[PDB]
């Protein structure tokens, strides 16, 4: 596995695998803080049962 | 501080005005004449901006908006919380753009270059000078000017060109906005070009003009070479700041009507009346 | 639920920044020729620190 | 680059990182679920 | 059996292991307070009116 | 079949797919936190039967 | 047959071919995907006597 | 470029290569039509 | 671990660092000022149990 | 930690010093005189018991 | 104390420093010249218990 | 360039990458099946 | 049988291993709990009413 | 990689230690089918 | 790494350790059977 | 045992050391005041009526 | 460019003073829980 | 037990932690006045109704 | 980093620290126990 | 560059400014607490 | 640049010059006061 | 580069001496809290 | 690539593999049958 230090410049990947991390925590933490069920800055206090949920009904 | 060869090029002479008296740097900047000049526009209509903020509603960057005066005013000096304090603003930015263009020629002159810059930048303040005195002017009040504001203005251009119904029907408009247009994609492309091979793939060596004339002749069929990119940018950039003054100039002045009846002439040629 | 905080205040402040970064990429670049500069009071740098001067490898022969 | 020494103990530290890291997201992940689950 | 370590960083190990047993630990208590109710009798016990 | 690596620079083709196979996972996620059956942050706890699920053809 | 190979390189003709074959599926899925029929995503646990029909003819 | 025997080689694996993709696509296809028939 | 500094230049580093902790910081205070429960320059006197809370999930 | 002054030059750290206070001083200032309750060249002259609070949560 | 003048050109500083508090100076006086209380020019013959205050929290 | 020995040795990894990824995926696919069937 | 491991290092035979096993364990542990109802009726018997 | 030497040692404990998780795993089996019969 | 003398060593160590280990929370699960018993 | 220490710096073993003990004992007592309502009550002996 | 021993002393540093940073934020984030908790 | 201290500098220890015992000191008076209900009783002694 | 001889040496006292700890909150413990018993 | 003797003189300066600043923040936030809380 | 017999000279005119704006600025911070105080 | 080890053990009676005193002080002081205002 | 001497090894084993497989699924049917049986 560590060929792949040989072919690509650590230096080089350790850059990409941090900005990689970075944008995608990024990317995921404010998908939740735009949601209604995991927006916790506002609502972080309410407990399991009375945090939102999305629309059940396929019908009736 | 001075780059690394600048010194044996900091000698006298090459101003318009002055001579010796400001013939002096402040830093990197050249001063001169139209440098005093300038400083004294540039501050003298900055404060009367932020005057204007002050005595209106907000401090809000994207919302401070001095305004020009009520039509009714015509070409006087209206009050200065009116509408004449953007008067007088915008004598100051004519002095201030002129003086940097002056200032641009004394340095140009003190280096042994061509005009080029000066008059390219005179393509710029003639369109502001357009839409502020020209045009006004031409209408017969001051209060036809645009206000300043980073959005208030954007909002008299969205009225301005609805004036006409649908603005993009005017025939200048649709030459500055190809002349626009076309600009941004000759200079992706010159920069591309010129960095493409002075920066090749690694262990590759550097690229040559004959490099860049063969791919630019398969991109466009023919070769435009060195000085010839430089005229067609130059050309581009400043034809659309001129087609834009003339586009707002005959927009009120000259034509009063919607602009899709303009093409009436079109539909009417005698061949297929 | 955050009222004020919404996608294109966010995507714009995403922006600035690499708007930014980018101004500073550029301003070292820009920095390759004529760096450092003199002064009376010995060299100078500005900032950012510029990258330093390229050489250029030439087309071998021909 | 670097002898395969040196890659090979560089990926010593690298796999121990990532380890490390799963780890901190996994306590995360079990917070998160345990406070407001999400299936 | 031993001869599994060979070769390895011993502070590395150690790394690894205690990293481990902490995340253990801490899930093991965080589902434990879950099911055994505990120690929500002990906030019930002491909890002002 | 190794032989197919003496064409390709395996340096390029890893990049190659790890950018495809990023895109693709990025695409199917949002296409199906697009969808009303599978937006899983909103309606994830929801059972697979009170899930939406889409318009018969009609008999009503 | 093979001779095919002389006269193109296969380490184009594989790209090239790997290319068209990715947008052609892709294509598909995405006509298939915003189809009545089989929008699968959304419908996909219909059975095949309840999946939409696109009309007739008005034959009465 | 390939010598004859060489394009010979490549081109064994070509046509396994193809009747293998044909092989899973033909199974999609009865699996889907099995699912929701189109004629 | 320490030979992360022979990889990286630890003045370019440490600019870096500070850097991105500027960033990060400012935009934490900022999104949390900008929320209802956390404007703590107009709401900081309130109380736990007199902050603002997001809504709960609909009753009915 | 005075081997700080030999990885930076103190003449620079303290200009970027400089200019990051006088900055960071004038946002706060500024974010403050925004605000309702420390809008203090109108209000300053108020009672602690007097100056605007924001709104809590509402009573069931 | 002295030795910050071996390390900064005075003649350096002092333009700075004359900048600084030029465009200070213009801020404050503009800032208060925009004020309701501190328009002085408008109202500053006005006695202080006729000055404007900016409003009060409501008691209820 | 690369030789035919280190071609097969890559070769070797790939696959076993390539298959190992296979499986992964088709654990969540059981995964995701169990929680919310598509048919 | 042995030599299957010839060309093999065995820390990555171990972390795969160990990988799989982690891996299945979990998924059989959560799987279980759905089916058994345990530790649904250790919650229920200690549940505050 | 291995010789066959560290191959025969190896496979040695693999055998061992894979036999003895299959012997606790049995006892939690026999435990848990005491407990609440699956079938 | 370490030489076999090494991990001879560090193994006693080791195993030590997890005996103990094991050994705390055998006493551990006995108190907390006898507090609340799950089963 | 000692022989862990050797390859390391004490002083990056102490901050380290020090550091998880200022977590973990914030931990406990935010935890702790909450469950056995302390200050709570003791705040309610000393306020005015 | 640093000697490892350069390396090894700024590396102590730059541990104490992260170590040191993250103690500070786990007071900021205990007065901050105390005066108005997130969850 | 001393030698802790080598290769340290007595100023940077003397400044932390009197740095550390500043700030834990106001944390402590600050929480301590809100529980305690003082000096809140002193002000109420001289305060006028 | 630390020879044999100061590795020996600083495990004395870390044992000794770390023993220390443990009796004080020994005490801690028996005190809050008697002041307020959690189980 | 600065000598290292350089280097520790400017520091006391550096510190003893950093800290007359905090000094004089420290007031400043008391002022203006005093005046008008916000918390 | 300059001596540092120059530098002490400047320091002079510096700090007295400081000192003198400021005192300035502090009368006119008792005129304003008095004027219209604003707290 | 810092306190040798003779300096270390100089500097260790006095930081052994200072940490005793203050703890003497705060335990007074905890004393006087005490009988004040017990807490628990 | 695997020589003539391995292959004749390496399908004994295979073969072998294969069978213990089979035996063990012949089981797990019988049992299966007779809890279930499915025609
Ligand atoms: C809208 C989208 C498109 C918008 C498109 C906008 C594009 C704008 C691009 C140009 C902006 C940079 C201009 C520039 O580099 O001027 C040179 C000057 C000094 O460095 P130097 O030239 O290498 O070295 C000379 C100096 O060291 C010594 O010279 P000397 O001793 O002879 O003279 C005295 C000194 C005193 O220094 C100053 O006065 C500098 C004050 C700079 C204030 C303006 C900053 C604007 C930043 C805008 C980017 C963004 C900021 C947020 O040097 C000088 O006198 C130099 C005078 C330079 C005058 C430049 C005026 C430019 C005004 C531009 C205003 C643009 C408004 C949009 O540089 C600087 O001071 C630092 C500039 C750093 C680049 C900006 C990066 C910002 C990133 C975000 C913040 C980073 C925080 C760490
Ligand atoms: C979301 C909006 C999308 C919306 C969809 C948007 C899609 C846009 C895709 C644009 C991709 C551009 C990539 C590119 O230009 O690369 C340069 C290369 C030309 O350079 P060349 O030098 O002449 O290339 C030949 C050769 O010398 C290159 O060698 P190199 O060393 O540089 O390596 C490049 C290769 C690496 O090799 C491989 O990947 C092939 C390996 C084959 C292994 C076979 C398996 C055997 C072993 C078994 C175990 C194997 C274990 C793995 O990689 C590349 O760079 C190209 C990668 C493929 C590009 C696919 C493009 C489609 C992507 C679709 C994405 C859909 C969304 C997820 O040209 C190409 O790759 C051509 C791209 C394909 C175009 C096909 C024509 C499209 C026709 C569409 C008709 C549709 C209606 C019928
Ligand atoms: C070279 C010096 C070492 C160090 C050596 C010690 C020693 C020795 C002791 C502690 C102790 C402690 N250390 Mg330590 N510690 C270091 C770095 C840290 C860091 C960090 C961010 O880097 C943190 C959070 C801690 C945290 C802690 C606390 C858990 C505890 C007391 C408070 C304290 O230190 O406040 C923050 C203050 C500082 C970080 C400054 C440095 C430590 C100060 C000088 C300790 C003085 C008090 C000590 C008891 C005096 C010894 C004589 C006594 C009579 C026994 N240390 C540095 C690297 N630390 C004590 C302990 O174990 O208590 C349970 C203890 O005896
Ligand atoms: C909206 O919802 C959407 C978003 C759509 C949903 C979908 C999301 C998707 C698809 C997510 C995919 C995620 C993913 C996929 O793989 C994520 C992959 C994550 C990974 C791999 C993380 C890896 C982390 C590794 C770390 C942190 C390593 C740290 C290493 C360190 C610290 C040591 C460095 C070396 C040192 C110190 C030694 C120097 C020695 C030297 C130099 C020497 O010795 O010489
Ligand atoms: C609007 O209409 C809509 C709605 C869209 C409807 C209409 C759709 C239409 C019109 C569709 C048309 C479809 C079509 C038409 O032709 C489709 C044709 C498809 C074809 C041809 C597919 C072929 C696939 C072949 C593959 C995958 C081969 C893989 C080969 C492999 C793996 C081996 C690689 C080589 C190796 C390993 C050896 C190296 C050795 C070396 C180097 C050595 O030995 O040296
Ligand atoms: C929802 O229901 C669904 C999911 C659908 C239901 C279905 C589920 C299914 C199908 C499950 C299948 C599971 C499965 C198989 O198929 C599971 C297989 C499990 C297996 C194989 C476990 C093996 C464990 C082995 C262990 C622990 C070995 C330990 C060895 C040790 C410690 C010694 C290490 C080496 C040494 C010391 C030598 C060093 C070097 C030396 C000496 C040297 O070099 O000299
Ligand atoms: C609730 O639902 C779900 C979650 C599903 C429920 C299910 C949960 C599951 C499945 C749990 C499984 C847990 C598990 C396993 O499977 C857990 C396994 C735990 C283990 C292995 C613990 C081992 C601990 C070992 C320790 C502490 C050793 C310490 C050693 C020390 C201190 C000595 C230090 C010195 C050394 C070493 C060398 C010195 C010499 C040197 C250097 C020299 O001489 O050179
Ligand atoms: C939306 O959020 C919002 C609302 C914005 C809220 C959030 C805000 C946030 C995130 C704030 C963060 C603040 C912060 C974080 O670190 C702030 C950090 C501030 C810091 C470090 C301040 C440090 C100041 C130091 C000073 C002043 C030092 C002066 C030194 C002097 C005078 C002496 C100079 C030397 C001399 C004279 C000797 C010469 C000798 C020589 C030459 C010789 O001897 O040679
Ligand atoms: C409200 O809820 C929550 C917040 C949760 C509740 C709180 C909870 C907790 C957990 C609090 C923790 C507190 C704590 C630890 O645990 C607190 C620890 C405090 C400590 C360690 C105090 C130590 C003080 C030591 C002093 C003052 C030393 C002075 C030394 C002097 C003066 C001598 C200087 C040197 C000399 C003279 C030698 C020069 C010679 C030289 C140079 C030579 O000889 O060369
Ligand atoms: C539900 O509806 C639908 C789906 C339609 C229903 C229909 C389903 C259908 C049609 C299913 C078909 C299934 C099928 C076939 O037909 C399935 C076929 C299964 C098979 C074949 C299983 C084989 C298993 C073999 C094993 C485990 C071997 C292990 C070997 C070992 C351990 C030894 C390893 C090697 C060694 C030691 C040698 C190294 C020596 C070396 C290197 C040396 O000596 O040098
Ligand atoms: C890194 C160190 C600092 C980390 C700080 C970040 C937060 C960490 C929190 C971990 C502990 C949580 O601890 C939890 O605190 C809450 C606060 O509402 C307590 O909650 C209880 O006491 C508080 C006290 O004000 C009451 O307001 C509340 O109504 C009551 O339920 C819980 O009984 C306790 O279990
Ligand atoms: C609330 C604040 C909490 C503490 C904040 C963090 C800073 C603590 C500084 C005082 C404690 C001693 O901190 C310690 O200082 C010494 C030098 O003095 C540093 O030591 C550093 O330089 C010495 C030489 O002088 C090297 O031998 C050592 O390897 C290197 O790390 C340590 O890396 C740091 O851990």
């Amino acid at each position: 596995m560590h060929r792949i230090w040989l072919m690509y410049d650590p230096r080089r990947v350790m850059v990409a695998l941090v900005g990689f991390l970075a944008v995608l925590a990024l990317v995921i933490h404010f998908v939740l803080l735009s949601s209604q069920r995991y927006s916790w800055i506002e609502n972080g206090t309410l407990g399991a049962d009375q945090a939102p949920v999305g629309a059940s009904a396929p019908a009736a | 501080a001075m780059l690394s060869f600048e010194k044996k090029y900091r000698v006298r002479g090459g101003t318009l005005i002055g001579g010796d008296l400001f013939d002096f740097w402040f830093g990197p900047f050249y001063v001169g004449f139209f440098g005093v000049t300038t400083i004294f526009f540039v501050t003298l209509g900055t404060l009367l901006c932020v005057w204007g903020a002050a005595m209106g509603p907000t401090w809000n960057l994207w919302q401070i908006n001095i305004a020009p005066p009520d039509l009714k005013y015509g070409l006087g000096l209206a009050p200065l919380r009116e509408g004449g304090l953007w008067q007088i603003i915008t004598l100051c930015a004519l002095g201030a753009f002129g003086s940097w263009a002056l200032r641009q020629a004394e340095i140009a002159r003190k280096l042994g270059m061509g005009m080029h810059i000066p008059w390219a930048y005179g393509g710029a303040i003639l369109a502001y000078t357009t839409l502020v005195v020209i045009r006004p002017f031409l209408l017969g009040a001051w209060g036809h000017g645009f206000p300043y504001g980073i959005f208030s203005h954007l909002d008299w251009v969205s009225n301005v060109g609805y004036q006409y119904l649908h603005f993009h029907y005017n025939p200048a408009h649709m030459i500055a906005v190809t002349f626009f247009f076309t600009n941004c994609l000759a200079l992706a492309m010159h920069g591309s070009l010129i960095l493409s091979v002075t920066n090749p793939p690694k262990g590759t060596p550097t690229g040559t003009s004959e490099q860049e004339n063969v791919f630019f002749r398969d991109l466009l069929g023919y070769s435009i070479g060195a000085i010839g990119i430089h005229r067609l940018g130059l050309f581009l950039a400043v034809g659309a700041a001129v087609w834009s003054a003339i586009c707002i100039v005959i927009s009120g002045p000259f034509w009063t009507q919607g602009w899709p009846e303009w093409w009436n002439w079109w539909l009417n040629l005698p061949i297929w009346k | 639920m955050m009222e004020y905080i919404d996608g294109a205040q966010i995507a714009l402040y995403a922006f600035w920044l690499f708007f930014f970064g980018l101004i500073i990429y550029l301003r070292r670049e820009d920095k390759r020729e004529g760096y450092p500069l003199e002064s009376p009071q010995g060299p100078r740098d500005g900032w950012p620190k510029g990258a330093p001067k390229k050489t250029y490898v030439h087309r071998d022969h021909g | 680059g670097m002898t395969e020494e040196e890659a090979r103990r560089f990926h010593g530290y690298m796999v121990t990182g990532t380890l490390g890291y799963v780890v901190v997201a996994s306590v995360a992940h079990f917070l998160a679920w345990s406070w407001r689950p999400w299936f | 059996m031993h001869r599994i370590w060979m070769g390895t960083d011993p502070h590395i190990i150690m790394s690894a292991l205690g990293s481990f047993l902490v995340g253990a630990v801490l899930v093991m208590h965080i589902w434990a307070y879950g099911q055994f109710n505990w120690p929500a009798t002990l906030k019930a016990k002491y909890a002002t009116p």
